[PDB]
Order: C-alpha cells, then structure tokens, then sequence
RNA sequence: AGCUUUGCGCAGUGGCAGUAUCGUAGCCAAUGAGGUUUAUCCGAGGCGCGAUUAUUGCUAAUACUUUUCCCAAUAC
C-alpha cells in the first residue's frame, strides 16, 4: 500500500521535467486563457532528452469505490 | 542476496516450504479414513428405521 | 572467459551470435538469484580473473561441458563457492585500500560488490578545549 | 462406489483498491429498509453517533581509553 501511495504521487518524469525552466531561453506565451502557464523542458527544445516523454500509467485519473457502485 | 545468493533463495524457499508443509499436515491432520469415511456414510444411511 | 576470447580472437566477418549465461541455474534457482550469482562471479573475472579460475574448478573434475559456459556444479557447492568468491572480492578491495574486511558494513559489502565508492579529497572541506586570546 | 451442488469454518497460492474499514447495552426495519428508471412495479438494511495513517499491528534505519614495577662497596 505504501509503495502504491508513494508511486501515484511520486514525481513522474514528465511532471519532473514541467517542474524546470530554460534560462534565458524565452518560450512563447502558449494557452491565451492563463499566461505564466507554461510547460518547463517538456518541449521548449531545451536541455532535455532527444526522445518524448511517456505519461506514467500510475497518475491516471479513477473513480472511486462508491461512484463505481452507484455506476 | 547480493552477497550470498544461492544462501538466500534457498532460506527463502525453506520458509515456503515450511509454510506449505504446514499447511499440508493441518489437512492431513482432520482428514478423514476411510474406515471413518464408510462408517460415517453407512451411519447417515441407517438410521430411518 | 576463454571460450569468448578464443572465439572472438580468431574470429573475422563480423557476425552475431547468441549465448546463455543461465546455463541450468534456471532449472533450481530464479532469474534474480541467477543474475546476482552472475554479478558475483562477474565482478571476481573483474577482480583477479585467475585466482576465480581456480575457484571455479573446487575440484580436477569440474565438468564443464561445451554445451554451456559455467561447470556443472550443485547448489549447496554453489553456495560454498560464492562465499569464497565473496570473500576474494573484499580481500581484494581490503588490500587495494587498505581497508579492513571485517570491518566493512553490510551496506559497504553491497556497493562493493555492485558497483564503486566514492573518494574523498582534500579539496572536500566540511567547512559546514577552548583556547582564549587576547587581541 | 466414484462424480457433483449449496452454505459454513480452517488454511495455502494469487489478483485488485487505500475517499474507506470497523463499532453500534443508540434508533428504526420483512407487522417492510429503501425506492431515480420497469410503479396495481422492485425488495434490505438504513439513519444518527464514534475510532482512524480513509482498518490495525509489529520489525528495522534515523554507538568509546577500566587496570600496573623498580639504584647503589671488592670500606677509615
């Protein structure tokens, strides 16, 4: 149970790489709606890897036990 | 089981052992014979007289 | 190993070839239990490369057949011999060191066999009785 | 004489989920709980309160100095 816990909030490396920032680096205001979002190395060709992250199987969003029911 | 491997699966299959041995003598434990099998079934199918 | 070096030594047109390192550990043992016996007698080639060629043959038999790579030994021989070659490794890493064995932790056994330590030099400063002066 | 069904215990081997698990000398309930759909029809738990890492226990990780021996004539 604590592994599972510590895995679905664990820091995913696509959540890792959001985290981060380019310095110097301008990225272009993406997403009219809220400005200062902004995705960090996820593809701003920054100092990240030359392969596309992968989102993480365990932060899939679920419905509970009780809504399953009543579904 | 970095260190001694083979040591450590081995104890690990001891302890798996030993649980399923235990297991096995609790069943053996209560099963029935078949004398006491017979004489159950026999008894079951007497008594309507 | 020499089967590998005499292969690839005398061997031209480059080609692929298949091998199995698990020659019929998987027969009685795991897959991770066949892997850190691996690493074990892998970081001994590491270490001497002679002296566990002597400690691969416990006995003048040892048959090692050409069907597979590693002698066809037992289990509970396999574990007196991976003791042995434990015990190779950290006399070894004692006498590069300078180190005592039976003084190195569980932990320290562990990396030791796995990968490598840190140093530390004298550049390192942890810059992170009373004596009063007049000034 | 095997084969097999149902329910209940003791286990063993797995898989799944931690927004749920348990309690109920509190209340109501097949003399009917709850009913959104299928209502001259369906058919059981519900409510309130309480405990909690949203069940509860362990195991482990987070260190060295007590002692106890000593100098001297082949001489007025």
């Amino acid at each position: 149970r604590y592994r599972k816990m510590k895995e679905r909030l664990g820091l995913t490396e696509i959540r890792k790489q959001a985290n981060r920032m380019s310095f110097g680096e301008i990225e272009e205001d993406a997403y009219q709606e809220d400005l200062g979002f902004s995705l960090g190395h996820l593809g701003k060709s920054g100092s990240g890897r030359v392969r596309q992250t992968q989102v993480n199987e365990a932060t899939k969003a679920r419905i509970s036990k009780t809504l399953q029911r009543t579904l | 089981a970095v260190q001694d491997p083979t040591k450590v699966e081995a104890h690990v299959r001891a302890q798996m052992a030993k649980r399923q041995k235990a297991h096995e003598e609790a069943n053996a434990a209560r099963k029935l014979t078949a004398e006491q099998r017979k004489v159950k079934k026999i008894k079951k199918l007497k008594e309507d007289i | 190993v020499e089967k590998f070096g005499d292969l690839i030594l005398k061997a031209t047109e480059p080609q692929m070839v298949l091998f199995n390192l698990y020659d019929d550990w998987l027969k009685t043992i795991s897959s991770y239990t066949a892997f850190s016996r691996l690493i074990l007698i892998l970081r001994a080639l590491h270490v001497n490369n002679d002296r566990a060629k002597v400690i691969l043959k416990p006995d003048k038999t040892t048959i090692t057949e050409p069907h597979h790579i590693w002698p066809t030994l037992t289990d509970e021989e396999w574990i007196k011999v991976e003791v042995q070659l434990k015990d190779l490794i950290l006399a070894d890493y004692g006498k590069k060191n300078n180190v005592n064995v039976a003084s190195l932790t569980q932990s320290e056994i562990r990396d030791i066999i796995l990968g490598m330590e840190i140093s530390a030099p004298s550049q390192q400063r942890q810059q992170i009785q009373l004596t009063a002066t007049q000034t």
